[PDB]
């Protein structure tokens, strides 16, 4: 047996845009070095630094430094800890969280808005998003289960359906957390 | 605050003889994260869609392909792909990575692969 972990201090990132920047932390929970790996993809962006080498145990904090100002822009921050018939495998965590590009003009939280997406059935469950925010489900159930992904921001999303007709949905908050249980009829 | 701690425990299978297939290599737990079974790629040098790939370390390059799998059967995608969508079950989950065979026809010896888990949490 073999353990391999890697931690960043928050599950996502609210980054005001235009914002100098934002901190976060990392830590090697591995019992052996590695080499931090930190990389930005888009869905302009400095992370410093890029790749530095964290003891056993050791946790550092990461710079994140910087689009439409009417709406949210999602990125993704990856953070990999990399080493620096037998059968030998190696392993590295790729661990990505989501950056949230957010204009100050944008009035309201997400939870302000999550009661409001719309929903219908066309070929697949269709959600309908008109606030300026992702929307992202961490719980969806319909008919009585679907693999929730995020909604964009005015925009929809189709889910594969999986003849009941309720939808429920949770968004996770701006801290992490599963947000109040929304239900409508479809 | 929620942190994201992600965590990935492998432990080895039965030793393997000249190969077999369905041979169960070994067993990955995967935990801490928030998900769904898409939201998981592993992925590796050779990046063969579906499949992770052993290579002998004599200079001879023989190659073995696994798939990764769990329970109803599922997968998390390797190297940008699912072989067999689902949420993944509270605080961890098991995939099993298993033989297919190789289509080159191997030595005895020492095989590797070095693999990248990339979860996209939420």
């Amino acid at each position: 047996s073999k353990e391999y972990g890697v931690t960043i201090g928050e599950s996502r990132i609210i980054y005001p845009l235009d914002a100098a920047g934002v901190m976060v932390s990392v830590k090697n929970t591995q019992d052996a070095p590695v080499l931090i790996q930190s990389r930005i993809y888009d869905e302009p962006f400095v992370v410093t630094p890029p790749l530095f080498r964290l003891d056993a145990k050791q946790q550092n904090s990461l710079r994140i430094a910087q689009f439409p100002r009417d709406k949210e822009s999602l990125k993704w921050l990856c953070v990999k800890g990399i080493p620096p018939v037998g059968v030998f495998v190696q392993f590295a965590i790729n661990n990505c969280i989501k950056l949230l590009v957010r204009p100050n003009e944008l009035k309201g939280t997400p939870i302000q808005f999550a009661e409001n997406l719309s929903w219908k059935v066309d070929g697949k469950l269709i959600a309908e998003n008109p606030s300026p925010f992702y929307m992202n489900i961490g719980e969806l159930t319909f008919g009585g289960s679907i693999p929730s992904h995020y909604i964009p921001p005015k925009s929809t999303w189709a889910f594969d359906l999986p003849g009941a007709r309720n939808v429920s949905w949770r968004i996770i908050n701006d801290q992490g957390g599963l947000d109040r249980l929304y239900s409508k009829n479809v | 605050v929620e942190p994201a701690r992600i965590t990935l425990t492998y432990k080895e299978g039965a030793p393997i003889t000249i190969i077999d297939t369905e041979l169960l290599v070994g067993t990955l737990t995967l935990g801490g994260y928030k998900t769904t079974s898409t939201s998981v790629n592993f992925t590796d040098a050779a990046g063969d869609p579906m499949y992770l790939t052993f290579t002998s370390q004599d200079g001879n390059n023989h190659q073995f392909t696994t798939k990764v799998i769990g329970k109803f059967d599922i997968s998390p995608k390797v190297n940008g792909e699912n072989l067999v969508d689902v949420v993944l079950a509270t605080g961890s989950q098991d995939f099993f990575v298993r033989s297919i065979g190789s289509k080159g026809g191997l030595a005895a010896g020492k095989y590797t692969d070095a693999v990248t888990v990339t979860v996209s949490n939420q």
